[PDB]
RNA sequence: AUGUUU
RNA sequence: AGGGGAUCGAAGAUGAUCAGAUACCGUCGUAGUCUUAACCAUAAACUAUGCCGACUAGGGAUCGGGUGGUGUUUUUUUAAUGACCCACUCGGCACCUUACGAGAAAUCAAAGUCUUUGGGUUCUGGGGGGAGUAUGGUCGCAAGGCUGAAACUUAAAGGAAUUG
């Protein structure tokens, strides 16, 4: 055989099987842990408001160069502090 | 470093980390 | 060394190939009809050229050389045939006129022909 | 000129065998780019890509090109060359050339009823060449070739119009996915059918029906 | 990869053998690993047979022979050149020279 | 569908039995050989000249069916067969490969080689597996001198005989020859010893 | 194969092998067609009269095409007592 | 090969075959009479005797039991029934 | 342990026919097996099959005509409604043309053209074409 | 096969084909079944029953001759055992390798093969107990094994 | 016998 | 925990190398090595290849059993076992060649009979780390075993093979 049971009335263990190897899966296990709700500053959320905090530059990651020009900023949801880029050429000067 | 010095350098932290949080109540 | 190189063994054996009724396997006769039907632009190369074949002509006389056909093998080869001719085919003789087989042969025979001159012991 | 080698190039140029059907039906090793040629005149090649490999001796980079080919007519007959070369330009050149040598039949059927004209593949068939599986299923109309980009210019100058793909394997290795897609092409006239089965009379080859072609007068 | 079809020992059907100790640096080695050589030299070699030969007080005295069997370790057998290197299709053959 | 004329004699069957075809391989035959007689003591199994003989006039039908005589290529890299291929190859209008084979032969059609042929013979596929290769690349169909350890491997005809033996080698392509004339029209009655002996096919050492 | 309306659509109806009855692709360069000279009235050989055998690379192959050979020659003449049914 | 008869095998690869893997299997055993030293019966004997059996009516044993077939005490006539 | 005798037959026949053999011997030859091959045979996959009968299940030796690509058992034998036919027939045939995917009903063991045209369903045994 | 080893063995009896007695087999079904008797009253299980039948007799199968397996004579004529032979053997075996196991106590592997034997006894034991050979509350216990062989 | 690093 | 403790020898002590050398090397030497009675339950515990069943090449050795032979040698008195030889056979450790076939390849008679995908069945894996970590449970005298995450991080890590 093929190391899976084959009879007819295997069915329970096929999917129990699945089941215990589903969670193998990044996307199955995070979804079905809650991952986003309890981890992940924004609570399964698309966007966050938030306040600045501080700006601060971030020097690239190598081979690169050219610090990033991020913002601090803590959330109003629920107080975490994340890092947010501030992506175009300039626009930290929009941000205060 | 070598897997069986890594293991034994974790074995020796486990142990430690056993014995201060017996100290511990 | 006194070892000849490819280009001088290659054109003795082409000039072998195609000059056999020609330049005997003399060098002074032999350098000579190098220099008309050759285009050397040596002496010394002619000369190694002329001697390679002069060599290749002399040992051609005592056996056939390899990757050399100047159309005389296949003549050579019709030529010398029956090296132990009109004795013996192996036929109704080197015997009492019998084959001396085991029995195995003979039950062998005795398969399909009734007729054979058998000695089986 | 031509001037033939290959008796059976020489039969070609001679006129005595006129279609490469004979060929195929004889399974007549081809040696020759021009007997394909004057057989199938009506063949375009598609160069499917061009990839540096390179040896490394010595400070290396001895930067071989390698191209792929595909020629065809969209009637039956396809072959796939894959040449390296010092340059792009003659890799193309031989690879067209090993190509038209590799050409192959291919058997063209329907999906269901006998409506004129078969549209699709006989059979399901698979090809396989490194890790790379390309099965070929049979399509009804309409359906056009399924397939990735590579496979579908292989099986449109293969004259295939409705077949579906399914594939395994690196893919991305487009040497082995046109390989694979080529055995599973020439499987098709391997893949015995009941219409099949009927036996024939084992035709005379044409070497022998004409055999007065080896010679030097 | 596996560089030898059955290992770099000759155990197929056994699971333990018992080990052996190099001559040369005392590493011990299962016995169907280990590198064995037989040694029948000549107790006399030494240039000297015939001046032991002459010292004999028995004629024809048929000097003895020193028996010994050597094994040893692959690092060592390596080193000293009882064993050697050899290509890869080299290795797929077991006769001795 | 072949005579009693085209049925072995006597004669030529003593010619078999006194050339020692009949005297195979030992205990160590390739098992793909029904040519095998009861096998006598000491090893040696004994060849059944009758199959031998069939077999021997069905290549040599096979060689009739050829139209040109030169696309016809006798093959022996073993000293104790290049005689006896030079001989069939003069005999018939056959083209001979003795000695060396230059493998590339069949493909790669550059010259000093490159024959193409239709039929390809071979006194023993072991020695002679280049040329039995290359004609697997190229469908050329093979005839070969079999002893009951050759391997049969694109070999579409089997002679069972003793290719050990010299005289049993000549013997072979003696007759096989012998009978390519006598389908031809060479040999106008099939009941002449074919005058000329089997011993211009033997080898000759010295 | 042959469509609607009844006519051959295919190209290249293949041969078969005479052994193995597997069919002779055009690439299979190990195939082989066997012609075998015809007799008529004390030999002659009559040129072009064979009896035809084709024989796939694969019994070629696994070296036994010439016991498939032996089989259908004697099954068809050609050989009286090489082959038998029984082993 | 690729083709045989497997209906009919000849005899001696059929007698060369292991007892179970014959066209039918049966067995290579048999039964012998064996001349007892007195009378009243010619004694049935298995030839793969497991028993070293004696006599029916007396008390001299017959054969011996071996790994295979069974001996014959080296003094007895034995027909193979 | 053997499973499926239907299986093992099926899997011997396979390899025969792969290996280019005219016949094969079969072992333990049910009734199953026996009309597995009376349909393979009706529709001309094999030739003649002849039942050698020991006192135990007993054997077969099929003649193979070389048309057989694969024939091959589904293990399990999955109940198949008649609208299922259609799925296993595409999942399994080579083409919509030709080959069999045969059903055991209780209307009798069947390739599925007949299976349809009687209007009946069962379980799934195997496969030819 | 060998359900408690990695053997692989096939040698067993091939019993032929032909269903009736043999020709030269001229003694009585009754007689026969007599001879069976007079062995099981010595107290000779079915297997050397028929082991001697076929041994110093000519009765090649007790079942071809009597038509009737020699359990089943036994059976039939009140000589049964209260266990069938191969559970008794089984128990047998199981109660000579616990005694050596009680009196040596570091033979591991006599540990080990009493486990397979037990194991095997039980599964058999089950089986009888399925068919109702055996009474439905049937148990093999270690210290009773002897007290039921004996 | 010893001979580190880039 | 008793007994035993020759040898070798985690620790330890020393000699020497060395830039350092609390390493390799030398000399000792405790525990241990051995045994009894109990624990422990882990190994590259490996064939890194679950088990049961069937089929698909060829070959010669070899172990155990069996069968046969006009067999050789061996004696007891016919004959006999024994050893050997030959052939066959069942089972086993393997091996050689070729691969229809398989594989990414190395290679593989199984790692084949797989996109022409289903004989039965158990266990395991789902990119690399974090990590066999933390925590809880359980077993253990302990050492530890079994079970076993997450946050976070990362575009490779890895396999086989090629030329340098
Ligand atoms: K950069
Ligand atoms: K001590
Ligand atoms: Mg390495
Ligand atoms: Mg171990
Ligand atoms: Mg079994
Ligand atoms: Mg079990
Ligand atoms: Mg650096
Ligand atoms: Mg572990
Ligand atoms: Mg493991
Ligand atoms: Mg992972
Ligand atoms: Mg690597
Ligand atoms: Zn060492």
């Amino acid at each position: 055989g093929k190391g899976k049971p084959r009879g007819l009335n295997s069915a329970r263990k096929l999917r129990v099987h699945r089941r215990n190897n589903r969670w193998a899966e990044n996307n199955y296990k995070k979804r079905l842990l809650g991952t986003a709700f309890k981890s992940s500053p924004f609570g399964g959320s698309s966007h966050a408001k938030g306040i600045v905090l501080e700006k601060l530059g971030i020097e690239s990651k190598q081979p690169n160069s050219a610090i990033r020009k991020c913002v601090r900023v803590q959330l109003i949801k629920n107080g975490k502090k994340v890092t947010a880029f501030v992506p175009n050429d300039g626009c930290l000067n929009f941000v205060d | 470093m070598r897997a069986k010095w890594r293991k034994k350098r974790t074995r020796r932290l486990k142990r430690k980390r056993r014995k201060v949080r017996a100290r511990s109540k | 060394g006194r070892v000849r190189t490819k280009t001088v063994k290659r054109a003795s054996k082409a000039l072998i190939e195609r000059y056999y009724p020609k330049l005997t396997l003399d060098f002074q006769t032999n350098k000579r009809l190098c220099d008309e039907i050759a285009t050397i632009q040596s002496k010394r190369l002619r000369n190694k050229i002329a001697g390679y074949t002069t060599h290749l002509m002399k040992r051609i006389q005592k056996g056939p050389v390899r990757g050399i056909s100047f159309k005389l093998q296949e003549e050579e080869r019709e030529r010398k045939d029956q090296y132990v001719p009109e004795v013996s085919a192996l036929d109704l003789s080197r015997s009492n006129g019998v084959l001396n087989v085991d029995n195995q042969t003979s039950d062998l025979v005795k398969s399909l022909g009734l007729k054979l001159p058998l000695s089986v012991i | 000129g031509w001037v033939p080698v290959t008796k059976l190039g020489r039969l070609v140029k001679a006129g005595k065998i006129t279609t490469i059907e004979e060929i195929f039906l004889h399974s007549l090793p081809v040696k020759e780019f021009q007997i394909i040629d004057t057989l199938l005149p009506g063949l375009q090649d598609e160069v499917m890509n061009i990839k540096p490999v390179q040896k490394q001796t010595r400070a290396g980079q001895r930067t071989r090109f390698k191209a792929v080919v595909v020629v065809g007519d969209s009637n039956g007959h396809v072959g796939l060359g894959i040449k390296t070369a010092k340059e792009v330009a003659g890799a193309i050149r031989a690879g067209i050339i090993i190509a038209k040598l590799s050409v192959i039949p291919i058997r063209r059927g329907y999906w269901g009823t006998n409506l004129g004209q078969p549209h699709s593949l006989a059979t399901k068939t698979t090809g396989k060449c490194g890790s790379v599986t390309v099965r070929l299923i049979p399509a009804p109309r309409g359906s056009g070739i399924v397939a990735s980009p590579a496979v579908k210019k292989l099986l449109q100058l293969a004259g295939v119009e409705d077949v579906y793909t399914q594939s395994n394997g690196k893919t991305r290795t487009l040497e082995n996915t046109l390989k694979a897609a080529f055995v599973a092409i020439g499987n098709t006239y391997g893949f015995l059918t009941p219409n099949l089965w009927a036996e024939q009379p084992l035709p005379v080859s044409p070497l022998d029906i004409y055999s007065d072609e080896a010679s030097a007068q | 990869p596996k560089k030898r079809a059955s290992n770099g020992r000759n155990k197929k059907g056994r699971g333990h053998v018992k080990p052996v100790r190099c001559v040369n640096c005392s590493k011990s080695i299962p016995k169907d690993k280990a590198i064995k050589r037989m040694a029948i030299r000549n107790i006399v070699e030494a240039a000297a047979v015939r001046d032991l030969s002459e010292a004999s007080v028995y004629p024809e005295y048929a000097l003895p022979k020193t028996y010994n069997k050597l094994h040893y370790c692959v690092s060592c057998a390596i080193h000293a050149r009882i064993v050697r290197v050899r290509s890869r299709e080299d290795r797929k053959n077991r006769a001795p020279p | 569908s072949l005579p009693a004329t085209f049925d072995l004699t006597p004669e030529d069957a003593q010619l078999l039995l006194a050339a020692n075809t009949h005297l195979g391989a030992r205990n160590v035959q390739v098992h793909q050989e029904p040519y095998v007689f009861n096998a006598r003591p000491d090893g040696v199994h004994v060849i059944n000249v009758g199959k031998t003989w069939e077999k021997l006039v069905l290549a040599a039908r096979i060689i009739a069916a050829i139209p040109n005589p030169e696309d016809v290529v006798a093959i022996s890299s073993r000293t104790f067969g290049q005689r006896a291929v030079l001989k069939f190859a003069a005999h018939t209008g056959a083209t001979p490969i003795a000695g060396r084979f230059t493998p590339g032969s069949f493909t790669n059609y550059i010259t000093r080689s490159f024959k193409e042929p239709r039929l390809v013979i071979v006194t023993d596929p072991r020695s002679d597996a280049q040329a039995i290769k290359e004609a697997s690349y190229v469908n050329i169909p093979v005839i070969a001198l079999t002893d009951l350890d050759s391997p049969s491997e694109f070999v579409d005809v089997a002679i069972p005989c003793n290719n050990r033996g010299k005289h049993s080698i000549g013997l072979i392509w003696y007759l096989l020859a012998r009978e390519v004339l006598r389908l031809r029209g060479a040999l106008v009655d099939r009941t002449q010893p074919w005058s000329i002996m089997p011993d211009l096919y033997f080898y000759r050492d010295p | 194969m042959e469509n609607d309306k009844g006519q051959l659509v295919e190209l290249y109806v293949p041969r078969k092998c005479s052994a193995t009855n597997r069919i002779i692709k055009a690439d299979d360069h190990a195939s082989v067609q066997i012609n075998v000279a015809k007799v008529d009235e004390e030999g002659r050989a009559i040129p072009g009269e064979y009896v035809t055998y084709a024989l796939s690379g694969y019994v070629r192959s696994r070296g036994e095409s010439d016991d498939s050979l032996n089989r259908l020659a004697q099954n068809d003449g050609l050989l009286k007592n090489v082959w038998s049914y029984s082993r | 090969v690729l083709v045989q008869d497997l209906l009919h095998p000849t005899a001696a690869s059929e007698a060369r075959k292991h007892k179970l893997k014959t066209l039918v299997q049966g067995p290579r055993s048999y039964f012998l009479d064996v001349k007892c030293p007195g009378c009243l019966n010619i004694t049935t004997v298995f030839s793969h005797a497991q028993t070293a059996v004696t006599c029916e009516s007396c008390s001299t044993i017959l054969c011996t039991p071996t790994g295979g077939k069974a001996k014959l005490s080296e003094g007895t006539s034995f027909r193979r029934k | 342990t053997r499973s499926s005798v239907l299986a093992d037959a099926l899997n011997a026949i396979n390899n025969a026919e792969k290996t280019g053999k005219r016949q094969v011997l079969i072992r333990p030859s049910s009734k199953v097996i026996i009309k597995f091959l009376q349909v393979m045979q009706k529709h001309g996959y094999i030739g003649e099959f002849e039942y050698i009968d020991d006192h135990r299940s007993g054997k077969i030796v099929v003649q193979l005509n070389g048309r057989l690509n694969k024939c091959g058992v589904i293990s399990p034998r999955f109940n198949v409604k008649i609208g299922d036919i259609e799925k296993w027939t595409a999942n399994l045939l080579p083409a919509r043309q030709f080959g069999y995917v045969i059903l055991t009903t209780s209307a009798g063991i069947m390739d599925h053209e007949e299976a349809r045209r009687k209007h009946v369903s069962g379980k799934i045994l195997g496969f030819v074409y | 096969g060998r359900m408690h080893s990695a053997g692989k063995g096939i040698s067993s009896s091939a019993i032929p084909y032909s269903r009736n007695a043999p020709a030269w087999f001229k003694l009585s079904s009754e007689s026969v079944i007599e001879q069976i008797v007079k062995y099981a009253r010595k107290g000779l299980t079915p297997s050397q029953i028929g082991v001697l039948l076929r041994d110093a007799h000519g009765v090649t199968q007790a079942r071809v001759i009597t038509g009737n397996k020699i359990m089943r004579i036994l059976k039939s004529n009140g000589l049964a055992p209260e266990i069938p032979e191969d559970l008794y053997y089984l128990i047998k075996k199981a109660v000579s390798v616990r005694k050596h196991l009680e009196r040596n106590r570091k033979d591991k592997d006599a540990k080990f093969r009493l486990i397979l034997i037990e194991s095997r006894i039980h599964r058999l034991a089950r089986y009888y107990r399925t068919v109702a050979v055996l009474p439905p509350n049937w148990k093999y216990e270690s210290a009773t094994a002897s007290a039921l062989v004996n």
